[PDB]
């Protein structure tokens, strides 16, 4: 088990916090 | 990881460390995809060219870690292996095609701020995110620099390293190697033009290549570090095992042994 | 040389073997351009990355050999080196740009059926022959097969190997490497969708890349094996020191340290 | 002739000199286009 909640980080997505570079990932989607 | 940075605490809770029991040496990287299953690269377990042939007992796993040295009490978790599953069509003689493997932990691991599985992609996410230009994130403990000269001692990271790499166009990398790149793999890495440097090294094999879906905010494991070359004498791009492409197999194994 | 064939007696009479004086070990390939001058790869003599930093007295050279095993009665010649010259702008930290060096023999070697100097191209020959698709020849005692796994033992050729490789287009070459290829070098090799296999290895470094002029039918040394990747884990094409591009330095040295 | 024998460089005694063609030099010649 764990799939229902997979991919969600306790110290980040769960606390509505971003890590220092994930923003950079999102931006790559927008050429 | 070359030209990366220190991972923040709990930034990659699905990070797993593959070890050899004796002598206790860190072998590869791997990822937590559930309480009892761990994903890694096959050549980390079986690769005759480097005298590698491991069985469930030779290995040991460490989850939740952030510092390679310091023991993190009540944070990291050790786990023995129950069974090793290497994809049947894994071709190590030629191109490391289908370079993937599953490892079932003897006992499930408890999740926490430092331990949480990562999602596997579904058709819509793979088709949507696995595109050239898009960036993924690679993490691991491989060398911080060149390892083609002498000595293994230097260049070992003290804490988990992280770096974001863009997905390369299939033809662009087929032209970067004399190695037959199958559909079960994809390349990633910056072209020497782009200022931004950063890359995965051999010691990062088996670790995860993740991307954060903007559609649901969940991190997905799109690939497995199959051949990082940041620390080699040459090598334009890194090779990764296309996870979605092998999901059918991943499910078959899981949907039968646990 | 990987996937090549045995050279014929006297086929590459300008072939030179560069040895470490002690312990005695074969190091690189080289070519005879005169009775006292030998051309080779700079990283063969100086390459800190691999504990290599030789001077004239650390080396020894054998000329006219066809077999590495048997001693060749009245054929091969062994010679010491008076001085070596590594290109001043030789870059070993980044891309082996200007990977070239000259070695002057203690005494002139005598030409024969088995020892003869190769020519150095002029502007015209270079412009006429250094073109994508055109094939050149590579010779050497490098390994016959894969050398990225353990052991150095197996894979050593008993006789000089030879292989003909096509010159590769610069843009195409750059697509295969992350090393900054300069205009003082070119690439060669077949495409993996080969109908033709064959490549130079690390052991062939310093050896010559020759082309026969269809005009005066002489053999010209267009390049120097700088980085052959045939025995490596990967590597689409090899890197050769563009000899004509560096001729001014070659002639300068020869003109200043030779009679 | 800079020491060497420049005047005669590139002409192998056992081939170009004896008017003999080696096993694969033709493959090279054919590549000229
Ligand atoms: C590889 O080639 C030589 C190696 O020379 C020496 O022998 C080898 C076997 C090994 O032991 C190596 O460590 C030795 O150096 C390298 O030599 C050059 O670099 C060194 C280090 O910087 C130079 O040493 C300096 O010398 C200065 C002047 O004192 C010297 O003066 C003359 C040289 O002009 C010598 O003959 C004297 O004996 C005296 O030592 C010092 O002020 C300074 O502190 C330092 O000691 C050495 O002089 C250089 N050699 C020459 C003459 O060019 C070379 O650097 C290296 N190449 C690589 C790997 O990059
Ligand atoms: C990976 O190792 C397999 C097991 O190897 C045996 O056990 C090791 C601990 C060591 O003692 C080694 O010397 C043993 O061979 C290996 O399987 C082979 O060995 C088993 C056990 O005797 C034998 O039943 C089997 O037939 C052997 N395999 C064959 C058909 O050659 C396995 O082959 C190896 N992986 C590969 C493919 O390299």
């Amino acid at each position: 088990s764990g799939e229902a909640d997979c991919g969600l980080r306790p110290l980040f997505e769960k606390k509505s916090l971003e890590d220092k570079t994930e923003r950079e990932l999102l931006e790559s989607y927008i050429d | 990881i070359v030209e990366g940075s220190d991972a923040e605490i709990g930034m990659s809770p699905w990070q797993v460390m593959l070890f050899r029991k004796s002598p206790q040496e860190l072998l590869c990287g791997a990822s937590l995809i559930s309480d009892r299953w761990v994903l890694t690269a096959a050549h980390c377990l079986l690769y005759p060219p480097w005298d590698k042939n491991f069985t469930e007992n030779d290995l040991l796993v460490r989850i939740g870690k952030h510092s390679r040295t310091r023991y993190e009490r009540n944070i990291e978790k050790i786990s023995m292996l129950e069974k090793i599953y290497i994809h049947p069509r894994y071709n190590w003689r030629e191109n490391l095609d289908r370079d993937i493997a599953l490892m079932k932990l003897k006992k499930p691991v408890a999740f926490s701020d430092y331990i949480h599985p990562v999602c596997l992609p579904d058709r819509e996410t793979a088709a949507s995110l696995l595109q050239a230009g898009y960036k993924g994130r690679v993490t691991g403990w491989g060398n911080l620099k060149e390892t083609w000269t002498a000595n293994v001692g230097k260049g070992q990271p003290s804490v988990l390293q992280v770096v974001n790499l863009p997905i390369v166009e299939r033809p662009v990398c087929k032209d970067s190697t004399r190695i037959r790149i199958t559909d079960n793999m994809f390349c990633a890495g910056y072209k020497p033009d782009e200022g931004k440097r950063g890359d995965a090294c051999e010691g990062d094999s088996g670790g995860p290549f993740v991307m954060k879906s903007p559609f649901n905010n969940r991190w997905y494991q799109m690939g497995i570090v199959s051949w990082g070359k940041g620390c080699d004498r040459d090598g334009k791009y890194g090779f990764y095992t296309h996870v979605f492409r092998l999901k059918k197999w991943i499910q078959k194994v899981i949907d039968q042994f646990g």
